[PDB]
């Protein structure tokens, strides 16, 4: 299995600022088969990110994903108040698919 | 574009209950189906996939040999059959559109839970 850590598990910031989520991988991600989503409360998973660094349709600009190899990261350029939720990492490279445990931004 | 999970529903361990994924606006038949489960205050975790028809199928060790995927292409449905529910299985249980590299799970239902229990005693 390709482990997901996701670091830090919770994250405290202001409106305006930057929030940098880290993704590591146990194992190299082939295809850069990697994804991110964002959970509110109450609510499914929403896809935000896909293969590494590309945008889902009528995701804003400030969120963009980076990464290759086993290092990946997810960055909200400048926090809204709705962008404030758990933030999943997602691995779909082989046949065991695997999430990272989640980080929460506050 | 949209997939409506049913079948939820409080049992008891040992019991057993069908879930079911309605989907509609897309060619369901050329999609990846997955089931992704998430126990209250956790993360998601896969749960079961299907392919095509395909008919390949694949679950996590956790569920193995007690849950059942298929899917009915002229229903646009798919199912996960659940037996020998344990209390470890309770959590919302997603159905989701798998893409590949043409999106990962960029479809997902509204979930529904499944709540594994004998209420607190017998323990």
């Amino acid at each position: 299995d390709i482990v997901l850590t996701q670091s830090p598990a919770t994250l405290s910031l202001s409106p305006g600022e930057r929030a940098t989520l880290s993704c590591r991988a146990s194992q190299s991600v082939s295809s850069n088969y990697l994804a991110w989503y964002q959970q509110k409360p109450g609510q499914a998973p929403r896809l935000l990110i896909y293969d590494s660094s590309s945008r889902a349709t009528g995701v804003p600009a400030r969120f963009s994903g980076s990464g290759s190899g086993t290092d990946f990261t997810l960055t909200i350029s400048s926090l809204e108040p709705e962008d404030f939720a758990v933030y999943y990492c997602h691995q779909y490279s082989d046949i065991s698919p695997t999430f990272g445990q989640g980080t929460k931004v506050e | 574009v949209q997939l409506v999970e049913s079948g939820g529903g409080l049992v008891q361990p040992g019991g057993s209950l069908r879930l079911s994924c309605a989907a509609s606006g897309f060619t369901f038949r050329n999609s990846a189906m997955h089931w992704v489960r998430q126990a209250p205050g956790k993360g998601l975790e896969w749960v079961s996939s299907i392919w095509y028809s395909g008919s390949n199928t694949y679950y996590a060790d956790s569920v193995k040999g007690r849950f059942t995927i298929s899917r009915d292409n002229s229903k646009n449905t798919l199912y996960l059959q659940m037996n020998s529910l344990i209390a470890e299985d309770t959590a919302v249980y997603y159905c989701a559109r798998f893409a590949g590299g043409w999106g990962a799970y960029d479809v997902w239902g509204q979930g529904t839970l499944v709540t594994v229990s004998s209420g607190g005693g017998g323990s």
